Formats: structure tokens, C-alpha cells, sequence
């Protein structure tokens, strides 16, 4: 999982060298980041349902289609909806697991990668979870640090998306 | 590979459950340990050369059959190869010990070594000796009191050591 | 005489993968950077790692590397002058069967395990009837060596980790140390201890 | 790979044998079912991402502990590996129906597959299901009456089966 | 083995494709073919040994030597004689199968692989073999696309050897 | 660029081979096949405009949130409209092409390779075009093999896009 | 690289427009020549090897200043790469012919090879001049009235010679 | 010339991707690092002169065949101790670098790749320096982060020599 | 192994060829010099004892400070007197094995390859094998090519330690 700690080891693994003050460092920017990363993951975990009910209105709003259009991929029935709650519920989980981990690792192995075949394969829109990524940054109430690292790791899936 | 913080995410996902309020807590309390992890990996890297060459040639004084003619640290090669090994096997416990998992040290050192040594005729127990050599040594040079802020770092030692031990486990 | 045919398996190496540039994500040491001459130590010691596992003083090839360093040659080049070395053919040819060499050329060279008895058997007889150097041209000159490395950038073992997973297949220079059991009794070894 | 006219020709010449006379006709009925197969192929793979994920979409309805956290097929990539290869699949199960026979998809597809899943965790079983469901929508489509010169097809149909039958024992 | 459907596949395969309607028009072509091409194995199959003995003959008749010669590369006495016959019967045997598999894989995977060290090893002058084919080329009395198609393999045999 | 006469060639270049009955059966099949797609190309040239249009409503009808939606990725002024229809033109157009090549080939070179990219970076649907491409395939009006070559042309791209 | 169809596509799709109605009509006429350029593909195939053996010693009683010591082609390997690049230069016109475009023989052997030919000190009037003699070698061969049915293959003859030309006046 | 910063770029370069937050981490890390080893620079800059002539009688000292044995590898006149006070001083200067750098980069460029070379080549004994490098340690007066990163270059090219 | 049998076989076999005259020319060569080589190891053998020692008082002498001062890698105890004789019997042995394999094969294999980490890692001065060298080329007595062979090789690890 891609994350500090885990890069500066494959960095200097790959130049078959012991740690040193640069790899050092990097713990040490990984240490001044971790609380505030753990302090986010807490604050959207605590707030996970409301989050994912108003990710999740706020695509069923932007996309009335999605509601009223039959359909396997698409929500007008409890099936879809149940569905999309479940995906978003997704995108927000594994973003705190970033915070935690303080790097994209969680992103890229659980949700990024072959995240365009499922959605070409399944016709679900990208545009969709977009939508939702956009209205978790403007509701997740963050601040400072944690605000900075939660919202940086919104924007890389929603570029992702794009 | 894992480390530290990544070793509970992975167990969340499998369940697909967010971190409990116990595990971040759990991960902050790791994070205030921070300083004494990364001076410890500091004092074995920076000790790393008499280490191993202390470890070595305490080793083949205790099991000099290694060293005379015909023994599998016999010429200049095999000797030069030894001290390699063991310099291999304490850099990527340094890792384990960076990353706070021992990963990285099973996938990329551990996993298959056994295997290798049986293959090449390499005495793993003998092996093994050396770095359980190495293990106290540097469990030494972590523990100094010394020229550094003075506190307990008998947690981190213990996890090093269990490094080391898992290394002296796989290699025979 | 035409290779011998053989069929593949299936294999990592085989399939799209996804693939996310992580920490298991080999790094890509190439020349098309323009490297410095620290940075060019690094792709240099990852060759003589990737091909040598290790490369004492003694097996080290300072002229190829001048030479490597100048533009005279390309990676690719200089991973033929390293599989044309005095260290390879002594440590992994003469030690070896032709059936291992074939395992370890294959494995060093394409980053790949080989499919089976039958592919090692094909290639065992290369250089008997091409000559040794034949055979590490037409690795070198294939399709999967190109397409995968090209002209210009260290060759290694491909699609070992899966993401998520905890560890991935044997690095080759832990599951393909330089002998095997075959040289192995040759030097009488394993030694009794204690 | 052999196709349904070498298939004949190696054991011929493994005979050192002329192709007798039956043979020879038995080829010409091979021939005379040429356009039939040519558009069972064509139909298949003008549906091929269609079949993919309605069998899919079907097996993880059927099949709720896949993609449930934890699950096999769960994660995106994972997702991903097990779409891409019921695609593999069915490609090779069109390459084995257009050359007329299956040596293409057992050494080029199946061979080792097996091993591959046992090593990686992936439910063989599983696979197998999804191999069905692919088979029975495939042999609808072959079948379609609509919109082609209507003829008997129940040869190439039960061809195309066995090939589908193959890749599902292969794999559990 | 080259034939027009593994070829098809082949290549296929090494783009990772779906057969498409380039592959299809190859099994046409090879429709359009194959009933000529197992008419024409069929009237060689049943002419087969009065080809392969006015084949022989021509040899004997143009490489009087052969027939006079001693060594075991020549066909002074009968051993020599039934060794050349065989041969022969090999090439017509073979090309037969050809014009099965609807390609020169056959010929290639029995016959000219190989071919050139056997004949360096043993002594034989490929110009025997090459008379040998063009003999049944003139006297398999092959018409219209079996005619056709049975003297391209004859002669990519006869250049194989020259 | 795919069709059976490249293709063939190609496989035999890779082999240093001159081309033999195998290749020569390709181009048979390809003969056999070309007046049809020729016609077909016609047939779709002609009626261009027809299916140009009726493809480009039947997806506005299909997805009335593409007319209605304010968006440079939409159809709601007339800049999203000759947008529109100019893509679903550059569909039928190079579908013709695949006709008169024979192959996939003027699909793969001009539109199928990054198509993905272009749908996923301006954020169109390819839902979209899979509806216009439906629309070609049951009103364009072809018979016979004219019918299943132009078919299969239509289905490779709408495979392509799920 | 184009075929007669490809390239006439590829023209179009420049300007985005369909082909005209004349076009198609220029392309099904290439049609109804297929046969003729089919049987002119396989008579120079079925005699290549005599093509360029016959060219070659014409090419050297004329020439003998190219395999006396110290020419150009004297010594068996020299002989023989000279004898290699006849063929590749007859088997690309083959390739030109049975595409019924230039674009193969110029992409994929005329490409660098005046260059190659002045690196190496080859001949290059030489070559063209051995060229010229397969040239006409080649199309006796195809315009043989024996042995098929009659017509007129002029057009196909004359497409024929100016691949020739075309490889003659880029070797100089 | 490994520095946390270009180490970061190396990797995503490397990875086809833009900067994460991990590299972000990694910036700050250095950020943290930087003004201490700035100081850690200037106060050994400050006093180059003392320490580079207490460590060569220090090596003097311990070694004292050094300066009694003839020799163009030994210091037992004014020219040999003048290369041995200007080696001492490279040390000690290139040291400064890679506080300034934040990276063994300075070390690894301009001392260490070759050093073994130059040693054996001019039979000078790495000891001796390893003795210089001691003192240094020893006598820089330096505190906190300063002293740790300095230690960490001083040992690390110690350990290039052992 | 470096010895013109070996290399002449490891040449032939690399480019899969029959020996041939210039291989036997090697051989030649080899049995030109092998008495000279026999004769030379019997001699170096014969005083083997009396050379080492010989050779060790050699370096203690030229380096007094290796017999005075503590430390693992110094010849001031029993131990490491021990270890120094060990070390330069080793060389003394395994010359005496290239006399007889007409190569510096045994040198390379046995104790040149690697023998720069060793003395590195030990602390060890390749100064005081070349010392104890020079020793065993002043005090050998050979003559004639007995005298030039083993000199070659002597020198051969003097160069390899400079
Ligand atoms: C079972 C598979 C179904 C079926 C098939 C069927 N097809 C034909 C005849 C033809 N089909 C084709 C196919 C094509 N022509 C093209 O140009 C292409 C596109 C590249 C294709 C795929 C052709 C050429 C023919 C011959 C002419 C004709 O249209 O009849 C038959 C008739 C028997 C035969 O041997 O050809 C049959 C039975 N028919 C069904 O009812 C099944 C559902
Ligand atoms: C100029 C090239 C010479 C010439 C050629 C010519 N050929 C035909 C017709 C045919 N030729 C073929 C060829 C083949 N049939 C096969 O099965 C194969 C082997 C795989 C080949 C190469 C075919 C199929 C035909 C059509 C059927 C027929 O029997 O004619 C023509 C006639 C034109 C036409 O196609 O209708 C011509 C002109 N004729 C000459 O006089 C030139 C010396
Ligand atoms: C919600 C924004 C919209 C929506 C959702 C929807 N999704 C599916 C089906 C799937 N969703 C996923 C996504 C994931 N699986 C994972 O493992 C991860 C990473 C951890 C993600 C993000 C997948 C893979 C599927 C297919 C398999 C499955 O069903 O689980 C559907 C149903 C599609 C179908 O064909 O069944 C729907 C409806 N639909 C809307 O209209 C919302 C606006
Ligand atoms: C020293 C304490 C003991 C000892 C060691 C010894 N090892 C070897 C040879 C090898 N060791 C390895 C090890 C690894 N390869 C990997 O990829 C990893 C992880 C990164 C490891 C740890 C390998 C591959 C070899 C063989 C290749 C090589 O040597 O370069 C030897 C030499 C054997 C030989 O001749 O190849 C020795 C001597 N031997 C002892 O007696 C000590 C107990
Ligand atoms: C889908 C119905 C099921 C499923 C699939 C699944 N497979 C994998 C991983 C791999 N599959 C292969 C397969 C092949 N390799 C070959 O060479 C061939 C022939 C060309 C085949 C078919 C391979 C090699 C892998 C590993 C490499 C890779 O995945 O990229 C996975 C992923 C496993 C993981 O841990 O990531 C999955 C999910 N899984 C299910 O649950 C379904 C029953
Ligand atoms: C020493 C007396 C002088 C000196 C030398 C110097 N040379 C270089 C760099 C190179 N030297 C070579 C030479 C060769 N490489 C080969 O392969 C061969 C043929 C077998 C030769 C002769 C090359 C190619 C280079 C460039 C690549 C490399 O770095 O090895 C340098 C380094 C310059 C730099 O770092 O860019 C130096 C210092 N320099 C002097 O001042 C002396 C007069
Ligand atoms: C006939 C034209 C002339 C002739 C023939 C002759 N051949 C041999 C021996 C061999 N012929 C072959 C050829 C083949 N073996 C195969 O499997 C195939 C492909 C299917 C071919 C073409 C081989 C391999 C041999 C040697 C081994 C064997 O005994 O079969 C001989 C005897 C040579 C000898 O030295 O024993 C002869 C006489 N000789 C003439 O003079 C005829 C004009
Ligand atoms: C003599 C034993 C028999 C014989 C000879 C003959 N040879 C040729 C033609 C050629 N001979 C060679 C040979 C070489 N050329 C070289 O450069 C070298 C290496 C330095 C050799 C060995 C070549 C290349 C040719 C062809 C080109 C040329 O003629 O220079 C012929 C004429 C063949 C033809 O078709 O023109 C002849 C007659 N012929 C017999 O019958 C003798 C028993
Ligand atoms: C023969 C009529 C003339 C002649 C030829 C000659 N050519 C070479 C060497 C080469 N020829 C080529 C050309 C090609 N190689 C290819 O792969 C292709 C297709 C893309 C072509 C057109 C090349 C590349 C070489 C050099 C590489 C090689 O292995 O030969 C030679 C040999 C030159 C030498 O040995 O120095 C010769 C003799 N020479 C004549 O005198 C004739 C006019
Ligand atoms: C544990 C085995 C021993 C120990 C460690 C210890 N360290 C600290 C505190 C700090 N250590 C550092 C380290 C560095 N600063 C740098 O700039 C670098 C160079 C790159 C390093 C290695 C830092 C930054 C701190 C914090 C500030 C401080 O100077 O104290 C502590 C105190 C607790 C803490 O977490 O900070 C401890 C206990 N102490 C022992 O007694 C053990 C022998
Ligand atoms: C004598 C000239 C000086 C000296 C010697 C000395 N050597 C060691 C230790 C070792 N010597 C070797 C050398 C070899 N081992 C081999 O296998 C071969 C090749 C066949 C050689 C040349 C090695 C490897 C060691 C270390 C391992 C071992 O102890 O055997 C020591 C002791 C070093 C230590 O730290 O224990 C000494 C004293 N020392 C002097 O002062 C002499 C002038």
C-alpha cells in the first residue's frame, strides 16, 4: 500500500540501501501528518450515515434519470438504490483508510484500479460518484491538516473519474 | 508491503468496516512512539558495518569448521558472500523495523530463504547463530542510554527483536 | 532447426493487470531520463542485481559501465554485456544444466518464470547448436524482451505482487540462487555443524 | 494449435497413412458446416460484452458472498480480474468453435488455470458457474432464429456446449 | 501447423482480440477452398503409387548414376531402391495432407524442417527430389483450383530444396 | 490497420516467408466478400443524413436529460447538438470504411483506440453512442451480407463501448 | 502498411468524407482484377528460387567484377547475403503485388536501404541491375498463357513492374 | 543525488503520477528537517579549520607510523600532510553539503562512488580517515537534530569505508 | 577457470564448436609449460614453512606497528600472529595450485574474488599481503620459466591488491 513508510522503504530497497537521514525523514513527515490524518478518519466515520444519505441525494438530485429510468444500472428501484448507497459508502471508507494510512494505497488497491472497467462494464456513469465525491468535501466540516490531506485524496479519486 | 498503520486497514477491508475508535486510538499511540522508532532504526544503521563484522567474527571463532578449508565460508568469495548475507538480513530488519510490520522483511527477504540456503549447501543454523549475534548487538546499540533523550524504549526494543527472530526462524 | 514448440500457462504476466504505480511497483530505471551520475549508479547496481543477484568488486564491469555512461550502448546492451560476462557464465552457466541456465536466462532476462519442463527443454539446446551468445541475442531480440523493457531500460521480474495481498511470488534470486543441488554435492555440501 | 483439418492430418501422418476415404468425407461434411459455424462465432462475439456481464451480473446475484466485503470479487481490481477472465474465456471458447477444435483453448487458456485459482484463492466452483451462465446465454444467441437463413445448427450448438463444458470442469 | 484458421487464430490471439470480420473472410476463403483440396488429395491418394513409381523412374531415368552407383546414398540395389521410393512416397503422402489442412503446415512440421541436414548428412542430392515433384506435377492430371493448389505446395517443396 | 490483405501479409513478413496457399485463400476470402461490403458502403453513404439524424433524436429521446441539461459535455444548445451529430457522423462514416477495408481496421486506427480517454476526459456518456449505433443497425435497411458485415462493424464498436 | 482498399480509406478519412460513388466503382473494378493478381502472387511465388538463382548468374556473367577476389560478393557469406537480399527484395514486390499497394516494399524493406547499401560498401547500380533482371524473369512468368485461363493481365503486369522499378530506383 | 525532494519526484516519475500526499509528506519532512541542518552547515562551516587540523593529528596520533614512515602514501613530510589535511577537509566539507541537501546526495556523488579505488590504488588506509571521521563526531559540538543528522553523514561514510 | 585447457574447451563449447587447430595449439602451449609449473610447485611446497614464516617476519618488519598494536585485525597476540601466518600460507598454497593448473584460475576462484571485501570488512591492509608477496618473490630461488610462471602469478596478486 502506497504510503510513506512504504516508499521510502521500496525506495531504498530498490537501490539495495540502508534507511537513511532522507528516508528518516520521511517518517518524520509521515509523524507530523498521522494525527491529524487519524482525527479525520474519526470525524467521517462518525458522521459516515449522514454523509452517504446526502452524497448520495445529491446525485439522485443532479441525475433525476437515475431515479426514475428502469434499468439495471440505475437506481429506480430499492435494488439500485441499495446499490449506489453501498458504492458510495465505499468511496467514503476506504478514503478514511487513506487518512489512516496517510497515502493513497487504500484508494489505488481497493476502489482506483479497474475502477473504468467496472463502470464501462456495468454502464454506471462516472460522473455519478463525482457528484458524490463532491458533495462528501463540501459536508465532511474538516479543518487545517485534516482538511488539506481528507479533501486531497477526494480530489485524486474524482481525477481518477475525469 | 505493510506497514504499521496499513496492517489495520487491510483487516478493516476485509471486514468493510471503518476503523474503531480503539484502533485509531491504538494508531496515535503508535504515532507518539515515532521518535524512539526512527532513532533506533538511526543507531543500527549507523552501526551497521561493526555489527555485522563483530557478529561474523564471533561466529566463526564459536564454529570454526565454517572458516577452515572446505567449509562454506572457506575462500575469499564464500567469506565476502556470508558477510553480505547477513548485511542483507539486517538491512531489511531495519525495514520491518521503519515500517513497524514485518512484511516487507518476509516478502522481499524471508519467504523462500530456507529454500535458497538448502539449495546451496549454506549451514542455515549456522546462520541463525549469526543473527542472533547480530540481534544482541544491536539490541545494545538501540538500548545506549547515551547522547539522546532519555527514555524507555523497551517496546520498540521488543519488536526489533522479534524481527531478528523471525530472521534466525526463517533462515533454518 | 526450429525451437521446439510448447505451449504457455497461465500466468500473472499473461493478463491485463490494472496496474497502479505503488510500492510493489517495480522501478523503472531508464536512460530516457537523463540521468545523473549518482542516478546512473542506481540503474547500474540495479542491473548487476536484476542479472547478478550481486556483483562483488571482482564481478563488476567498469568498462561497460564507461561506456553505458557515455551513450556508446544502451541498457539493453549493457544487460547482453553482464549475460556475456566472465561472472555469468561462471556463476550461472557452468554451474547449472543447461536446462537451469535456460530457467535462470528466462527468468533474468524476460522477468518471467518459464511455462514448464517443455520450455526449458525447447531452449536447453540453443547453445549447443546457436553458440552461447545466440541464445542471449534471441532473448534479448524478442518480442517480450521489447515489448516489455525496450532499448533502454533495466529488465526485472514482472507482476509479482497483487495488490492487497501481503506478499507476493518469490523474488528469483531467493526461489533461483546461482547453483542448486546439483553443484551443491559437487563442492560437499551441506556441511555437518556441531 | 491444431484446427479440425490438422487434428485429422497428424494422426494420419503419425499412421504414415493416406486420409482414407470416410475421412476424407467426414471433412466434407466438416466443410459443408462451415457457414453455420462461421455464424455461430460471429454471433457470439457481436455479443461478447453483453454475455460477460449479464453472466456476471447473474453469478454475484446467485453468488452474494463474492462481492461481499471480503468476498473474491470484491475491490475493483478484483472485480476486474474475475470480468476479465469470463471474457478470456468465452474468447478462446470463439477460438476453439471457429478452428474447429480444442486444442487452442486448452493449451493457450485452461492449462494451468487451475493451479493458478488453487494458488491465488479465486473459487474455482465459482468460475465454473459463471462459465455456465456464459454457455447458456451464448447458445441462445447462437440459436436465434431471427434475422439469419434458418438451417439446423444443433451440431455446431453442441460443439460450442462441450467447449463451454471443458472450460468449466477445467477450472473446478 | 500453417493453415488459414490456426493463422487466423494465431494472430487473433496475439492481439488478444475477438475473431472479427477479418477472420471470418479467412474461414471463407477457406471454404471457398477446401472441397477442391480434398477432391485433389483424393485423385492423388488413389493415383498414389503410379505417381510415385513414374516419379521415381524420372529420377532414375535423368541421374542414370543413381541407379548404377554404389553407396549407401545411391540406389544401385533394391535397399537403395526402396529407400528412394519411400522418400518419394513421403513427399506425395505429405502433400497430400496439405492440401487437407489447406496450408503448407504440414509440409513444413513433417518434411522441410530439417530436410537440409538430412541431405547434407546422408549424401542425397536435393536436384533428385526436385525431379521427383516436378514429374507429379505433370502427371497428377489435377484440374482447375486442385490443380492450382496442389502445385503450389509441389512448388514450395521444389524452391524448399533449391 | 486490420483487413485480411494486411493481415496476411504481415504474419508472413513476421515469418520471412513468401506468401503461399494460405494467404492466397485469405485474399479468395476476401473477394468473395468485398462487392457486399462495397454495396453496403453505398447503401450507408446514401442514406447518411437519414440515419445521421434519426440516430442523433433517438438519443436525445432515449436520454432527455442530454437536450434539457446546461453543460459543454451536453446537448441542450445547438453547439452540444452539431457536436453531437458530428460524432455520430464520424460513427457511420468510419463504420463505411470498415466496409470497404474489409477488417476493423479504419475502427481500431481512427476511433476505437482512446476512446475511452476522449469519453472519460469531456465526459460523455457511451451509453450514448451505443443507443445511435442501435439505431444504424435497425434502420439502415441492408440484407444478407451486406447486413452481417455492416452488423458486425456495429457491434465491434458497441462492444468496445461496454 | 495500406492495401488497394486502406489506402483509398485513408485518403478519405483525411478529408472526412465518404467514398464517392466513383471510388467504390474504382474499388469493386480492383475486385474483378483479384483473381488475376492472385495468379500473378502465386506463379512468381511457386518460381522464386529460379527467379533469383537465373537473375544472380546473369547478374554475375555480366557483372564478373562482383565475385572476383575482393568484390563485392566474392566469399560464401558475401555470396550468400547477396543472394539473401535478391530474395527479400522479390518477396516484398510479391507483397506489394498481393496488397496492390506500394506502402509494404517501401516501409518495410526500402526503408534505410540505400542507406545500409553505401554503409557496407554494397554496389548499388549492381543491385537495381539484379533487380532488373528478376523484373523481367518475373513477368514472362506472369503473363505465361500456359496452363490458365486466358485474359487480359496487363494492368496487373504493369502494377507489377513498377514495384520493380520502385525497388530498382531505391537501392541507387 | 538522493535528497528527500528529488527522491519523491524520482518515485512518482517513476510511477507515471503526479505528486500524492505521501510525496507532500515527504516535502514536509524535509521542511522539518531543513533549518537544522542549515545551522548544523554554518557551525561546522564556522569551524572547518579546527576541526579538520584536530582531526588530522588525532589520525596522527593513533596512526603514528603516519608521520615517521617515508613514503608518497604517508604524511611524514609537509606535502603528504597537506593532502592529508586537504582529504580530511573534503570530508568535512561534503559532509556540510549533504546537511545542506538534506541527503547522503553530496557524499554519494562527489566521495564515495570511487573511494575504494582511490584507497587501494594509492594504498591509503581507510582506517585513517575512519579516525578523522571519529573526531569529527566528536568534537562538532553540535546538538538535537543537528548533531543526529550530522552523525548520521559522518557514519555513513564511515561505514563506506568499513 | 582461467587455464588454457579450461578456456580453450569453455571457448569451443560457447560457440558450440568442434576443437579445432587452434585449441590444439593451446594445449601445446600447456604442456610447453607444464613441467616448469610441476617443478615450481614442488619447490615453493618443499620450503613452504620457511617462505611463510619467512614472509610474515617480512611484514611484521616493514609494519612494526602491527605486532604493538591492540586489535582484532593486528598481529600483537598469539591469535593474530596465527591468523597472519594463516592467511599468507593461503597465498603461498594456492599459487602454488596455478603453477600446477598453468592458470590464475585457482587464485581468482579461491581468493582473489572477494578479497576486497575482506580486507575492507577485517580492517585488513592489502599492503601486508603485497609486503609478505614481494617477500615470496625474493626468496623462492626459481629460475627459468619456473621462476617467470610463478612470478606472473605473484605478481598477478600484487596487482590485484594495488
Ligand atoms: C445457426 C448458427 C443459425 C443459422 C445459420 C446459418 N447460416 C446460413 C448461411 C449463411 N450464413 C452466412 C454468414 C455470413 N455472411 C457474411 O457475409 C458474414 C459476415 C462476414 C457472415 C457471418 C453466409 C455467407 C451464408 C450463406 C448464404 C446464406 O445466407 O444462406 C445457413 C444456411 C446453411 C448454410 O450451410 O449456409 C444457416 C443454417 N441458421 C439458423 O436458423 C440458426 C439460428
Ligand atoms: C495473368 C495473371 C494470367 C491469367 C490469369 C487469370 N486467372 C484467371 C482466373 C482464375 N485464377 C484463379 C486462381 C486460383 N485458384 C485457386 O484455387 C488458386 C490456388 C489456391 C489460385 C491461384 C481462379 C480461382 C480463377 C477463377 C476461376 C477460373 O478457373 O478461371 C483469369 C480469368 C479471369 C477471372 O478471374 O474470371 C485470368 C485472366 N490469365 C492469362 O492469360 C495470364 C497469363
Ligand atoms: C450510485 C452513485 C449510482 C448507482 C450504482 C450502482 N452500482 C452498481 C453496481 C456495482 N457497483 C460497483 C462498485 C464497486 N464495487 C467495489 O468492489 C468497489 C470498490 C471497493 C466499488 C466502487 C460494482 C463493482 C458493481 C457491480 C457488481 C455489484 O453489483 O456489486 C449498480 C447495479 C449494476 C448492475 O448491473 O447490477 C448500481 C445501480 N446507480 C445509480 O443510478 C446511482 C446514481
Ligand atoms: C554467513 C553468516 C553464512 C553463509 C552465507 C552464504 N550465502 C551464500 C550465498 C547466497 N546467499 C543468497 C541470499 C539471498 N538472495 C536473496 O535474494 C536474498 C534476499 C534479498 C538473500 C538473503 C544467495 C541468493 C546466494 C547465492 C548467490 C550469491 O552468492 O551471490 C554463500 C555462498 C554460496 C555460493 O557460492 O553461491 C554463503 C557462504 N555461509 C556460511 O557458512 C555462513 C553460516
Ligand atoms: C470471475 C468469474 C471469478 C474471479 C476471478 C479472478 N481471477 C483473478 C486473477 C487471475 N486470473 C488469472 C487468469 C489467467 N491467466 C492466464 O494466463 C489466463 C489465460 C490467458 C487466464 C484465464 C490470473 C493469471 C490472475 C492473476 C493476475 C491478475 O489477477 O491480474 C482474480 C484476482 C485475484 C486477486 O487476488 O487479485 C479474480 C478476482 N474471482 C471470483 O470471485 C469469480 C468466481
Ligand atoms: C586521467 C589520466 C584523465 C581523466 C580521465 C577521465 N575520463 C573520464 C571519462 C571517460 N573516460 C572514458 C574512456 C573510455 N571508456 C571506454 O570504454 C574506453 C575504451 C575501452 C575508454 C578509453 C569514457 C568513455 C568516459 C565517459 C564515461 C565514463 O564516465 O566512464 C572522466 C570522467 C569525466 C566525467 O565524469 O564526466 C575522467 C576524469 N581526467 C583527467 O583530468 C585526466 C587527465
Ligand atoms: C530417391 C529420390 C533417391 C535416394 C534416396 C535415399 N534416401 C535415403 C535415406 C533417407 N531418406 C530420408 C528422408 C526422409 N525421412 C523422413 O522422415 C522424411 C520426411 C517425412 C524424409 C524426406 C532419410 C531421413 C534418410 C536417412 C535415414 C533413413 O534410413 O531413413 C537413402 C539411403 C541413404 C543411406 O546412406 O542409407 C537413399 C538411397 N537415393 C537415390 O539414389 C535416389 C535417386
Ligand atoms: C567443381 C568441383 C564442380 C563445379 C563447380 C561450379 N561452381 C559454380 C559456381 C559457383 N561456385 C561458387 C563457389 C565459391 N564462391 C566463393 O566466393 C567461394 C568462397 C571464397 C566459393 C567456394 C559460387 C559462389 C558460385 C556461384 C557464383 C559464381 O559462379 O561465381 C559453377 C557454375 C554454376 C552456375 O550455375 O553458374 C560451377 C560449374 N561444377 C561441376 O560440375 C564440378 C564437378
Ligand atoms: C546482391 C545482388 C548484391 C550484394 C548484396 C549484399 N548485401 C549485404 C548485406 C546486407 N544486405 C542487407 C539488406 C537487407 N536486410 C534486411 O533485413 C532487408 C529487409 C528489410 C534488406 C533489404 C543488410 C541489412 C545487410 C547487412 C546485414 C547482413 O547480415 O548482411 C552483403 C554483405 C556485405 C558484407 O558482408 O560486408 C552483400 C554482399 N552484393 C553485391 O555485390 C550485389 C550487387
Ligand atoms: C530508544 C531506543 C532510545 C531513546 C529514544 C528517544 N528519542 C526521543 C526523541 C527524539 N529523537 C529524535 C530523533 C532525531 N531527530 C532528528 O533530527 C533525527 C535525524 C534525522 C533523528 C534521528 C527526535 C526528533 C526526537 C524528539 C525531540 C527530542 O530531541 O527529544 C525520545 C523522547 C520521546 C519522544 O518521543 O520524543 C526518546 C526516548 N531514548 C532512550 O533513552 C533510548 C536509549
Ligand atoms: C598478516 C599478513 C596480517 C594479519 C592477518 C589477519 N587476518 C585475519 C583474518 C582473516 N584473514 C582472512 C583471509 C582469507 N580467508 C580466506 O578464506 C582466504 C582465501 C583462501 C583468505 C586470504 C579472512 C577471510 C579473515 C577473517 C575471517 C577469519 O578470521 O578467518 C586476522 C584477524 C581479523 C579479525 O578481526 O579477527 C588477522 C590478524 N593481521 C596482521 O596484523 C598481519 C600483518
Amino acid at each position: 500500500m502506497k504510503t510513506p513508510l512504504t516508499e521510502a522503504v521500496s525506495t531504498a530497497d530498490s537501490q539495495g540501501r540502508f534507511l537513511s537521514s532522507t528516508e528518516l525523514q520521511i517518517a518524520f513527515g509521515r509523524l507530523r501528518q498521522a494525527n491529524a490524518g487519524l482525527q479525520a478518519a474519526k470525524a467521517l466515520t462518525d458522521n459516515a450515515q449522514s454523509l452517504v444519505n446526502g452524497a448520495a441525494q445529491a446525485v439522485y438530485n443532479k441525475f433525476p434519470y437515475t431515479t426514475q429510468t428502469q434499468g439495471n444500472n440505475f437506481a429506480a428501484d430499492q435494488r439500485g438504490k441499495d446499490k449506489c448507497a453501498r458504492d458510495i459508502g465505499y468511496y467514503l471508507r476506504i478514503v478514511t483508510y487513506c487518512l489512516v494510512a496517510g497515502g493513497t494505497g487504500p484508494l489505488d488497491e481497493y476502489l482506483i484500479a479497474g475502477i473504468d472497467e467496472i463502470n464501462r462494464t456495468f454502464d454506471l456513469s462516472p460522473s455519478w460518484y463525482v457528484e458524490a465525491l463532491k458533495y462528501i468535501k463540501a459536508n465532511h466540516g474538516l479543518s487545517g491538516d485534516a482538511r488539506d490531506e481528507a479533501n486531497s485524496y477526494l480530489d485524486y479519486a474524482i481525477n481518477a473519474l475525469s | 508491503m505493510f506497514d504499521v498503520f496499513t496492517r489495520v486497514v487491510s483487516q478493516a477491508d476485509a471486514r468493510g468496516e471503518y476503523l474503531s475508535g480503539s484502533q485509531l486510538d491504538a494508531l496515535s499511540a503508535t504515532v507518539a512512539e515515532g521518535n524512539k522508532r526512527i532513532d533506533s532504526v538511526n543507531r543500527i544503521t549507523g552501526n551497521a558495518s561493526a555489527i555485522v563484522s563483530n557478529a561474523a567474527r564471533a561466529l566463526f571463532a564459536e564454529q570454526p569448521q565454517l572458516i577452515q578449508p572446505g567449509g562454506n565460508a572457506y575462500t575469499s568469495r564464500r567469506m565476502a558472500a556470508c558477510l553480505r548475507d547477513m548485511e542483507i538480513i539486517l538491512r531489511y530488519v531495519t525495514y520491518a523495523t521503519f515500517t513497524g510490520d514485518a512484511s516487507v522483511l518476509e516478502d522481499r527477504c524471508l519467504n523462500g530463504l530456507r529454500e535458497t540456503y538448502v539449495a546451496l549447501g549454506v549451514p542455515g543454523a549456522s546462520v541463525a547463530a549469526g543473527v542472533q549475534k547480530m540481534k544482541e548487538a544491536a539490541l545494545d546499540i538501540v538500548n545506549d542510554p547515551n547522547g539522546i533523550t532519555r527514555g524507555d524504549c523497551s517496546a520498540i526494543v521488543a519488536e526489533i527483536a522479534g524481527y531478528f527472530d523471525r530472521a534466525a526462524a526463517a533462515v533454518a | 532447426l526450429p525451437l521446439l514448440n510448447y505451449a504457455p500457462k497461465s500466468q500473472n504476466v499473461r493478463v491485463e493487470g490494472y496496474e497502479i504505480g505503488s510500492e510493489e511497483k517495480p522501478v523503472v530505471f531508464t536512460t530516457e531520463n537523463i540521468l545523473s551520475s549518482s542516478d546512473m549508479d542506481n540503474l547500474i547496481e540495479a542491473a548487476y542485481r536484476q542479472i547478478f543477484f550481486h556483483a562483488f568488486k571482482w564481478d563488476r564491469e567498469k568498462v561497460l559501465e564507461s561506456q553505458l555512461r557515455n551513450g556508446q550502448i544502451t541498457v539493453r546492451d549493457f544487460v547482453r554485456g553482464l549475460l556475456l560476462s566472465n561472472t555469468f557464465r561462471n556463476s550461472f552457466y557452468e554451474k547449472n544444466s543447461n536446462y537451469r541456465f535456460v530457467e535462470h536466462c528466462v527468468q533474468k532476462i524476460l522477468g518471467r518464470d518459464v511455462y514448464s519442463e517443455r520450455e526449458k527443454i525447447a531452449w536447453s539446446i540453443v547453445v549447443a547448436t546457436k553458440g552461447y551468445q545466440g541464445l542471449i541475442d534471441d532473448l534479448l531480440n524478442s518480442d517480450e524482451y521489447l515489448n516489455n523493457f525496450g532499448y533502454d531500460t533495466v529488465p526485472y521480474q514482472r507482476r509479482r505482487n497483487l495488490p492487497g495481498r501481503e506478499a507476493g511470488e518469490l523474488p528469483f534470486n531467493i526461489k533461483s540462487p546461482r547453483y542448486d543441488a546439483y553443484h551443491r554435492r559437487q563442492l560437499g555440501f551441506p556441511q555437518i555443524v556441531w
